[PDB]
RNA sequence: GCGGGGUGGAGCAGCCUGGUAGCUCGUCGGGCUCAUAACCCGAAGGUCGUCGGUUCAAAUCCGGCCCCCGCAACCA
RNA sequence: AAAUGU
RNA sequence: GGCGACACACGUGCUACAAUGCCCACUACAAAGCGAUGCCACCCGGCAACGGGGAGCUAAUCGCAAAAAGGUGGGCCCAGUUCGGAUUGGGGUCUGCAACCCGACCCCAUGAAGCCGGAAUCGCUAGUAAUCGCGGAUCAGCCAUGCCGCGGUGAAUACG
RNA sequence: CGCCUCCUAAAAGGUAACGGAGGCGCCCAAAGGUCCCCUCAGGCGGGACGGAAAUCCGCCGGAGAGCGCAAGGGUAGAAGG
């Protein structure tokens, strides 16, 4: 993973949104293109629509999925099975 | 009890590695035991051997609070 | 059932017998013998139970091993499938998790080869 | 015409002596409004079937319509 | 009889706590242990290795009691069983030998159980009795890895005069029965 | 073996250094 | 009416004598050849027509239904 | 010994 | 986002199945080539990857750089093993805007198939085959076990 | 085509039809005599491997089990183990 001495990577433009909501009014649909972004504790309780190449995946954010990144929770390939 | 088919139950000493000695009865006079009810993690209070680890994940993470604002 | 729950093989060096415990590799093995003052070169069969319980005490407490270890390892994988992230998904389908190539190989994760009446060549 | 959509194959595999003949075609034909007519899809991926044998496979399904069920 | 740890602990420590807990009017109404029946399912000795009197010897070391054989009541095709084949050992522990065993069980045996997170709090009869499963037998102090030939588990039934599961829970708790939940 | 990274041999093969083949 | 039969895709064993489904072809995967067939290596497929009985256990023994094969229906 | 090729 | 998919099928390969071996300590003998937001000694922090400093060198001057097999010494004792390093958990390092898809590396734990491979089939006639390491172009980094090069050790057999 | 059980058979016995349905041509040296002890099928809960069903425990359960083999009668206050 990225080095800890470096900054925990958020996309600034995404993080601004998260914090701008915990004041004004939570919550809503936060359509993103930042799968790169690490989920920050302040994201807890929200629902971020994550892109997968084609479409935005509605993603609730719980406490036990913090250290991860958005992209994990919006898969990019569809399989279902083979010879079925 | 039937004669000639049963093992003898003699007074017996069970000794553990924690020092605890059990005054009981068995078919072996002395027996040493690696673990007992007096030094076992479940029995002996909330002895969480190492496991406080634990339900830290995920957002005790911090390190730190350094995003621009 | 000495240390920890397992009965480590006699007639063999202690730094080796220790490895046969789940939670102990070549590293922790050599450590807990200098850290407890036992020559790793000795056979298990030739030990005083003191040396045993001294080594036993150290090892069983420093790291959680065997059963609770398997639990915590399992629980992590368990947790991953719950959310479920991509790393968690590829555990459900029993596919390579560390992003390997699947088109061939990957057999350690997919069990034995399941040949099938696939496409046919010409007459 | 048809009262339902479907999905079948078309295998022609003659292995006697390297003389020739090998045509493979799977299709999913489905009904249309009663004023359209005929519409054909070239749903073939890459080179799975060569492009030189395309006039004479259209001409094969074509020829089948003339006589019905 | 004789004097033994658990048996003393029952009368001078357990019985009163029970009287206090449930307010019994009669000395005889308060929960006693009746018997502890050990059963070894076996039947690996159906035809295979015909005679397993090694389990009989091991159980005899554990309890100080030579167990009885149980034979197949009826023939079963799928289990490859013929009516009348020896397919199990059962021993019935009462009185002191029941205590002596239950003492070594709680004080030493259950400890040695690998990955022991406590006994099951649901394995109660519903009519005030308890059953538990052991899958190995080197758990017991008189038994080692040396003297063993194969791993062999067993079924333990503890029978008490509690009319209810609740009353029975208490009796076993106070005696030293660990419980996960 | 040449693929075991936990060996002097193995780290030679890959072309890296560490606890099991330091510089 | 009497006798025989129904089992992998095809054709045939096992049935009597209950416990175990087998043989040739075919099909599929791999070889050979420029290629195809032959040929070589390896695999997959029956749930024994179908309902009930008997039995610890039924393709197998018994019974009922349904198909098929053979023979017989004469004095009239 | 050992066939075939729109 | 994908070109990295996965019920499966073929080619080329790397690492193995061990004792002519594997491990650890110490100790040797190459060659070609590269190197100014480059090679980076030497020292310090770290088990380490690496980080912090910092000397030199437009380089027959300084650096990569330790070559590896080998040599002495000790361990393992025939086991799915101190063989084997796949698989997964966990904690890290570096590059880069950024490492979920989809990087490489370090360390702890994990320790799978594999006991020499059916029908079939490849290469090589001498410093060759086999085997052991080294370099380079691409290049932020790297999925190189690929490619193009270099030297160490160094066989067998050819009736026809 | 002889034998056994049931129905037909009209509440004693008996009672016919190319009437309705089954079975027998064996077996057991214990499946025999006697003395002594024991009590089932099934249902619910509980219990390592162990399943619908192996063996263990508890509770309910007068007999619906079992009595080698057909059926009937009998039958645990045994003819059952
Ligand atoms: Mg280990
Ligand atoms: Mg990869
Ligand atoms: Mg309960
Ligand atoms: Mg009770
Ligand atoms: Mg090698
Ligand atoms: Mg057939
Ligand atoms: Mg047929
Ligand atoms: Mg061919
Ligand atoms: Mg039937
Ligand atoms: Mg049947
Ligand atoms: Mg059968
Ligand atoms: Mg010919
Ligand atoms: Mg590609
Ligand atoms: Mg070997
Ligand atoms: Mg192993
Ligand atoms: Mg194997
Ligand atoms: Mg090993
Ligand atoms: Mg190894
Ligand atoms: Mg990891
Ligand atoms: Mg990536
Ligand atoms: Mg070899
Ligand atoms: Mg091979
Ligand atoms: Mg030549
Ligand atoms: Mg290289
Ligand atoms: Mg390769
Ligand atoms: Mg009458
Ligand atoms: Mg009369
Ligand atoms: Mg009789
Ligand atoms: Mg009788
Ligand atoms: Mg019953
Ligand atoms: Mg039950
Ligand atoms: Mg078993
Ligand atoms: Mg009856
Ligand atoms: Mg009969
Ligand atoms: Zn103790």
């Amino acid at each position: 993973p990225r080095s800890l001495k470096k900054g925990v990577f958020v996309d600034d433009h995404l993080l601004e949104k998260v914090l701008e909501l915990n004041a004004k009014g939570e919550k809503r649909l936060i359509k993103t293109w930042s799968r790169r972004s690490t989920i920050v504790p302040e994201m807890v309780g929200h629902t971020i629509a994550v892109y997968n190449g084609k479409q935005h995946v509605p993603v609730y954010i719980t406490e036990n999925m913090v250290g991860h990144k958005l992209g994990e929770f919006a898969p990019t390939r569809t399989y279902r099975g083979h010879g079925k | 009890m039937k004669e000639g088919i049963h093992p003898k139950l003699v007074p017996a000493r069970i000794i553990c590695g924690c020092g605890n000695v059990i005054e009981t009865y068995s078919t072996k006079p002395e027996i040493y035991v690696e673990v007992c009810s007096k030094c076992h993690p479940f029995y002996t209070g909330q002895q969480r051997f190492v496991d406080t680890e634990g339900r830290v994940e995920r957002f005790q993470r911090r390190y730190g609070d350094s995003y621009r604002k | 059932a000495r240390i920890a729950g397992v009965e480590i093989p006699r007639n063999k060096r202690v730094d080796v017998a220790l490895t046969y415990i789940y939670g102990i590799g070549k590293a922790r093995a050599k450590e807990a013998l200098e850290k407890t003052g036992i020559n790793p070169a000795t056979r298990v069969k030739d030990l005083t139970e003191a040396e045993v319980v001294r080594l036993r005490e150290y090892v069983e407490n420093t790291w959680k091993l065997e059963g609770e270890l398997r639990a915590e390892v399992a629980a992590n994988i368990k947790r991953l499938m719950d959310i479920g992230c991509y790393r968690g998904l590829r555990h459900r389908r029993g596919l390579p998790v560390r992003g390997q190539r699947t088109r061939t190989n990957a057999r350690t994760r997919k069990g034995p080869r399941k040949t099938v009446a696939g496409k046919k060549k010409a007459p | 015409t048809i009262t339902k959509p479907v999905d079948v194959e078309g295998k022609f595999i003659r292995q006697t002596g390297g003389r020739g003949q090998y045509g493979h075609v799977k299709i999913k034909v489905e009904p249309l409004p009663r004023g359209s007519g005929f519409e054909f899809v070239n749903a073939i991926v890459g080179g799975v079937i060569p492009k030189e044998y395309i006039p004479a496979v259209q001409k094969g399904i074509e020829e089948a319509m003339q006589s019905g069920p | 009889p004789l004097d033994v740890a658990l048996k003393r602990k029952y009368y001078e420590e357990v019985r009163p706590e029970l009287i206090r807990r449930f307010g019994y009017q009669n000395v005889w109404e308060v929960p006693r242990l009746e018997k502890v029946v050990i059963n070894q399912g076996l039947g690996e000795a159906k035809e295979d290795a015909r005679i397993l009197e090694k389990a009989a010897q091991e159980l005899a070391l554990i309890t100080g009691q030579k167990p009885a054989v149980t034979r197949a009541k009826k023939s079963i095709s799928n289990f490859k069983l013929r009516k009348g084949m020896p397919i199990g050992l059962r021993v019935t522990l009462r009185r002191d030998r029941m205590w002596i065993f239950l003492e070594k069980l709680l004080n030493v045996a259950l400890p040695r159980i690998r990955d022991f997170r406590g006994l099951n709090p649901n394995s109660f009869d519903g009519r005030g009795n308890y059953n538990l499963g052991l899958r190995e037998q080197l758990i017991f102090p008189e038994i080692t890895y040396d003297m063993v030939d194969a791993l062999r588990g067993m079924d333990i039934a503890v029978v008490t005069t509690a009319e209810t599961d609740e009353e029975a829970r208490a009796l076993l708790e106070l005696l030293g029965f660990p419980f996960r939940k | 073996g040449k693929g075991d990274r936990r060996t002097r041999r193995g780290k030679i093969w890959r072309g890296t250094y560490g606890k099991y083949r330091p510089r």
